Order: structure tokens, then sequence, then C-alpha cells
RNA sequence: AAAUUCUAAU
RNA sequence: CCCGCAGAAGAAGCACCGGCUAACUCCGUGCCAGCAGCCGCGGUAAUACGGAGGGUGCAAGCGUUAAUCGGAAUUACUGGGCGUAAAGCGCACGCAGGCGGUUUGUUAAGUCAGAUGUGAAAUCCCCGGGCUCAACCUGGGAACUGCAUCUGAUACUGGCAAGCUUGAGUCUCGUAGAGGGGGGUAGAAUUCCAGGUGUAGCGGUGAAAUGCGUAGAGAUCUGGAGGAAUACCGGUGGCGAAGGCGGCCCCCUGGACGAAGACUGACGCUCAGGUGCGAAAGCGUGGGGAGCAAACAGGAUUAGAUACCCUGGUAGUCCACGCCGUAAACGAUGUCGACUUGGAGGUUGUGCCGGCGUGGCUUCCGGAGCUAACGCGUUAAGUCGACCGCCUGGGGAGUAC
């Protein structure tokens, strides 16, 4: 069954992305809006958008720089099977500082280098670089 | 294919054994076999017995 | 393995076992030998290896080699043996250490005189 | 016996000789005689 | 349609 | 510790030189003597054995043996695998356990932040000092990743309360099918029995022979008995969780799918122990026995033939009940869910006007991607998530206790 959401919005990207899609629609959840608010900010993501009522439905519009992928590499890290929580002294560097990493800390989901200005820990989402 | 896997026979004479009681032991042989395909040099040996 | 399967059971290491059990982990023992003689290697090498049988000081029983060219060893004479084991041997699993006890070092050797217990001239 | 090189060898002794042709015909007398003399040394040898 | 085998040093 | 005295006067060895690994020639022996950590050297022209000359590496030390970690990602938490190299239970149900679609309120258990107490000294690390330097001694700091308490945060996980319909389930109509259990019946054919006609062969093999026949065989015709299996249809066609299921008719019965409408409201997925099903052979009791056919007998073939070939033939194959629990039980590919270009078919529903769509199952080719390769390729061996089972060199061995 579907035990995951979040790493099925992460597979839909990746295969969206390897494709060549032009956008990728699922059904909506608050914190794959919060994801997404986040990706959008980042610059990996042109938009997203969210419409309905009774059965909300996320899309999401992908991005490519010289026709391929702006986003390389998409790994989610704390799944359900194995959670992952760090302290604010221990956040992880994605690429030596290059890629991001997605954390949702008491304050909200948000980046890790936002977290570290924050002097916040929190639960890993994903790696994304 | 040739000769005897063991031969046992009899000499009689004046003076037999005073000669060939050296010969009891072990006689090694490097030669080239007749059953060789190739041309392989062999080391084999025999065990000879004067009583 | 799952991570449940692994909490569950954990990974076991490879026992490692020795295989100079005769020593009991000390690095020369004390034996007596009980026969001395000769053998033959395995294919293809071939020669008469000199070895020797030797009751330990802890009761094993087992097979030793006497290296260098010449031994005065013989039954009921006490040696000094440590590891090592000689391929082609099967069986020999240790070595006799020569310039102990009862075993002299080899005549007239001027090279790598130490590893076979000969005096410098 | 040594056919590549043609040559009969006694290690009792350490004597070589390089006559097998006439070894194996038979004339091995040529081998005998040496042997029985290091036979003889020895038994006077070994009256103590 | 019959029909076994080729030891051991290049 | 300092000064003076006489004299270079008292003071260098060990291992190695074929590759891995820095460093080569001569003589002796001739698979002998011997060397070896792994490949491996030595058979009368040895850079690998022994000696000499030369060189290399450490040096008051040098080598060997024993023990531990590393290399070993070779137990893989960081950080491995299961189509063919070792490795998916034969299949399914299911308790404990593991995991959990979406919204609101509340709690602060997990998680995070700060503060406090504690974490003996020595040791480790950093900045300095004292022995003529060093080892050594020592001043100060950093660290001891931990534990407990107090005060805060509410994004994620958990608890409580209320909901929602998209996962899951129920109801109405219909469809296809060798799905299962019991009983009845039909036709062809083999065998046996009785009788008619008829006379010298029948059968079998590469060729023969055993065997049957003048006591009338084989052939052909008529009547009867009993047992087993269902020609054509028939098709990489259909059904079933797997094993498996094939004449026709009836009775009881499980599941799947489709078109619309209504209903419950997370009731779900996986599953160690446990439980049930499970080809053929085999076992116990009681029946049945046409054909076939282990064991057995005879005849051929052969150097021999305890076989392949021929003639016969008993258990068994069949029925009722009860055991057994194993297969190359194979797609050598565990169950569930989501995402990702195409083409040619087969089978079974339904909507619209021979054409245009939309569901289920199934065969072949092939793109990206993956793989050691072969190959798989929307029914993935591609990209992910949850749970279970299994593997750690070849024999010994799926063997002993
Ligand atoms: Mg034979
Ligand atoms: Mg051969
Ligand atoms: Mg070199
Ligand atoms: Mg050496
Ligand atoms: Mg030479
Ligand atoms: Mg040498
Ligand atoms: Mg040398
Ligand atoms: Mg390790
Ligand atoms: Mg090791
Ligand atoms: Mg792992
Ligand atoms: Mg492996
Ligand atoms: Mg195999
Ligand atoms: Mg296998
Ligand atoms: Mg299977
Ligand atoms: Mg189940
Ligand atoms: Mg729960
Ligand atoms: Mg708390
Ligand atoms: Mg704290
Ligand atoms: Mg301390
Ligand atoms: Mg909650
Ligand atoms: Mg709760
Ligand atoms: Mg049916
Ligand atoms: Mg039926
Ligand atoms: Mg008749
Ligand atoms: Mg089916
Ligand atoms: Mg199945
Ligand atoms: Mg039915
Ligand atoms: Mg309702
Ligand atoms: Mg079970
Ligand atoms: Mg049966
Ligand atoms: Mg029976
Ligand atoms: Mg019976
Ligand atoms: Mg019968
Ligand atoms: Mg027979
Ligand atoms: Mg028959
Ligand atoms: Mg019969
Ligand atoms: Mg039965
Ligand atoms: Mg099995
Ligand atoms: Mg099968
Ligand atoms: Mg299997
Ligand atoms: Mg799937
Ligand atoms: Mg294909
Ligand atoms: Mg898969
Ligand atoms: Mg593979
Ligand atoms: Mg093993
Ligand atoms: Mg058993």
């Amino acid at each position: 069954s579907m035990q995951d959401p979040i790493a099925d919005m992460l597979t839909r990207i990746r295969n969206g992305q390897a494709a060549n899609k032009a956008a990728v629609t699922m059904p909506s959840s608050k914190l794959k809006v919060a994801i997404a608010n986040v990706l959008k900010e980042e610059g990996f993501i042109e938009d997203f958008k969210v419409e309905g009522d009774t059965k909300p439905e996320l899309e999401l519009t992908l991005k490519y720089f010289q026709g391929k992928a702006v986003v390389e590499s998409i790994q989610r890290v704390s799944r359900p099977g194995l959670r992952i929580y760090k302290r604010k002294d221990e956040l992880p560097k994605v690429m030596a500082g290059l890629g991001i990493a997605v954390v949702s800390t008491s304050k909200g989901v948000m980046t890790d280098r936002a977290a570290r200005q924050a002097g916040l820990g929190g639960e890993i989402i994903c790696y994304v670089a | 294919h040739g000769g005897y896997k063991e031969i046992i026979a009899k000499i009689s004479g004046d003076g037999v054994y005073g000669r060939l009681k050296f010969e009891s032991g072990g006689h090694r042989v490097q030669r080239v076999p007749a059953t060789e395909s190739q041309g392989r040099i062999h080391t084999s040996a025999c065990t000879v017995a004067v009583m | 393995a799952t991570v449940n399967q692994l909490v569950r059971k954990p990974r076991a290491r490879k026992v490692a076992k020795s295989n100079v059990p005769a020593l009991e982990a000390c690095p020369q023992k004390r034996g007596v030998c009980t026969r001395v003689y000769t053998t033959t290697p395995k294919k293809p090498n071939s020669a008469l290896r000199k070895v020797c049988r030797v009751r330990l000081t802890n009761g094993f029983e087992v097979t030793s080699y006497i290296g260098g060219e010449g031994h005065n060893l013989q039954e009921h004479s006490v040696i000094l043996i440590r590891g090592g084991r000689v391929k082609d041997l099967p069986g020999v699993r240790y070595h006799t250490v020569r310039g102990a006890l009862d075993c002299s070092g080899v005549k007239d050797r001027k090279q790598a005189r130490s590893k076979y217990g000969v005096k410098r001239p | 016996y040594n056919f590549p090189q043609g040559r009969v060898t006694d290690h009792r002794i350490n004597l070589t000789l390089y006559r097998l042709d006439e070894v194996m015909e038979g004339k091995l007398d040529m081998l005998i005689e040496p042997i029985i003399q290091e036979h003889q040394a020895d038994q006077l040898a070994a009256l103590s």
C-alpha cells in the first residue's frame, strides 16, 4: 500500500525530469505544499499550483537549462522504516554547500542553511542537489 | 604393450650369487617412451630382487 | 537485510581459527623425538624430505620439519619447534629451530647463519 | 640410465660412465667390479 | 545398421 | 656538572638480490642435495639450491616465531547481495510484531533550543616552561560525543476527540470459463467367452529366434461379459493461490469481470511461531483388474550384456477411507502500492455513430534505463516505499549426533 506520499512525490519529480515531461500532477497535501514551496524558492522548479476543493490536486512545472534537467539527484532520507533527526551543530551539507537539504524544524519546513541561521534542528526530509 | 610386469627366473652356475647380489634395488631410466604421442622425456623406475 | 531484520538478528563475524594449534599461542615449544624418518613431497616436486615425529610438553603428537643440509637428530632427542608450514609436505605444520637444545647448526654455512644457528667464524 | 646422454651412473660408489650402449648389451662387468672392491675394503675395516 | 581404450617431464 | 692528560688511540653487525619488492655475474651439483609468505625453482649451459665477487635495506641492532587491527566494501549502521556465479520458503490464511490516505482541535511522549548539576586524577589534543636537545617531567586550556532536572517551539512521528472519501468493503443487473464435490448415461476401440465359413501359416525383427497353429491358428461374421480413457472440436486458447482441471446431463457450490446507482468510513499492507492445501512414486484395510507395465523368465546382439531389441508377465496404474509431505513443486524472478516513449496480435464485457472509444486477462518484438554479459524492457531484471524469507570459497554435507 501507499505508506510514503513524500517519496512518491520525489519519485514523480524524478521520473518526470528523466522523461522530459513538462509537468507532474499528483494528489495534494500540506507537507507536499511546503516542500514544493521550498523547491520553488530555491530555484529547482518553475512554479506549483493546487486546484480543487474536495480532492485537491498539486502540479509542479519542471525546468530544464541546457535541454537537461535542473535537478540531478533527489533522494528521501527519513523514511517511515527509519527516521533521521539531527541537532543544529550537525546539519548535513550536500555537495559542499552547492546543493541543499530540506529540514522540518519547529518553525516550519525550510532549508539547512536557514536552520543554521535560526540555530535550530529538526527532521531531514530529503537531499536534493 | 611391451615387456613384463614381473619376471622371475633362476640363474644356475658357479659363482652366481657372489656377483649378482649388488643388483637388488631400484633402477631409474630417463628416456623418450615408445607409448608417447609427443616428444617428451619421461623418468621411470624398476625394482630388482636377487635372492 | 532490512534494518528490522538486523535488529532482530545482528551480523555474525567469522571465527577465523588458527593453523598452529599445538603451540597454544606460544612462540616455541619443547618436545621429544619419537621417530626420525624421510618422506616424499606432492606433485610436482620430488625429493626425500627429512621430518620427525615429536611429542610436546602438553601431550600433543605432531610432525616437524628439519631444515638445512644434514642433522644429528635421532630417537630420544629433545628439540625446540616453532610455527611454519611446509607446503608440498602433507601433514607437516611446524619447523625445528636449528641451534636449539639438541640440534646443531648446519656445518659449513656462511650465509644466512642466524637462521640455522651457526656461529660467526 | 640416461639415453639422451648415453650415461650410466651408480650412486652407491658415485661412479658415472658414458658407455650405456655396451651396458645394455650384457657387458655390465664394467659396472659390478668397482662395487665389489668397495664392498671388500669395508669387510676388512669392519674387524673391531 | 557395427565400434572399447590412449598412464606418467616439453 | 666543570677543568687538565696521553694518544685515532678502546668500540659494526644482521637480513636480502625471479615477480609481488630496492638491488647480478661466475663456479659446484644435476627433480639428488636443497629453497619457499603466494605463484612456484632444481631433469648436465639454474640471475630462485650451496660458495665467491658485487649491490641493496636497517644499524647496537638485525631476522624468525606467537598474538591483534588494517588492507577485507570478505557480516556491507556508515557501506553488499538473491533469473543463469552462493542465495525467494511448493502455495495460501493468519495471532504477536513492523509500517500508516486526508482536515481541524488538544497534549509536548519522541524531536529541537537555552540554562543548571554531574562526567575523579592521570592519558589523548593545543599554547608555554625545566633537564645542553630528545624520550621524560610539568602550568593552563580544550575535550570526556553521556546522564538527570527546569523553562520554552510545535514543523514531522505518537496519544486523545471529531470529521472526509480517493485505499478497503457491501447491495442491485449481466457475462465467460477443462474451477470443485456427487450421481446417471452414450459411442468408438482393445481383451476374453460361445458359435458359423475356411485352410496352412500367424507374429516379430536390421536379420532372426522365443511364442501361437492341423487338438483347426491368423482372417472374416454373429451374440454376450467386464474394465479404463474420452478421437474430431482443440488454438504459446480458458479457469485456479499453487499442485492441477477435457465426452454429454443433472444436483450442491467457490471465485473473477463489466455498466450505472446507493451505502460504511482507514475497517489497510506484510507476517517469525501456528494452521490448511499440495504432481507422481510409496504405505494400511476392503474391492476391482480390459490395456499398459518395475521385479521375474525365455530368445537374440556382444569380447562380456545383470542393458538398449523381441515374446510373456506380478506388484502398481482404477475405486472408498486413512497416512506420507517430497519434485528441474521453474518464470530457477516473495507479497503489496505509485511513476516512466511504442508496435503487431489473441480472449472476454460495455458506450456512440462498418467505423469511433473505454475496462479485465494474455503472447511476440522493441526505445530510454539497468546488467559481467546473455538479456529484461509498463506483466521490468528501469525509478521509489513497507514487511517477510535466504547467502558469505570448493569438497566433507543438507552428512553425523
Ligand atoms: Mg582397460
Ligand atoms: Mg591422455
Ligand atoms: Mg626489482
Ligand atoms: Mg633465501
Ligand atoms: Mg652451471
Ligand atoms: Mg644461492
Ligand atoms: Mg644463488
Ligand atoms: Mg570491516
Ligand atoms: Mg587478516
Ligand atoms: Mg544496507
Ligand atoms: Mg557480494
Ligand atoms: Mg549450476
Ligand atoms: Mg544458483
Ligand atoms: Mg516461487
Ligand atoms: Mg496475507
Ligand atoms: Mg501505529
Ligand atoms: Mg519533549
Ligand atoms: Mg536538550
Ligand atoms: Mg581526566
Ligand atoms: Mg496528530
Ligand atoms: Mg495522536
Ligand atoms: Mg466451469
Ligand atoms: Mg467443471
Ligand atoms: Mg472362430
Ligand atoms: Mg489466469
Ligand atoms: Mg500467484
Ligand atoms: Mg459458477
Ligand atoms: Mg456519512
Ligand atoms: Mg510459517
Ligand atoms: Mg498415486
Ligand atoms: Mg493400495
Ligand atoms: Mg489390495
Ligand atoms: Mg491384466
Ligand atoms: Mg533377460
Ligand atoms: Mg505385453
Ligand atoms: Mg493376462
Ligand atoms: Mg487418498
Ligand atoms: Mg526442495
Ligand atoms: Mg510444475
Ligand atoms: Mg528455486
Ligand atoms: Mg509493481
Ligand atoms: Mg523484450
Ligand atoms: Mg521491481
Ligand atoms: Mg542482476
Ligand atoms: Mg566452506
Ligand atoms: Mg537427513
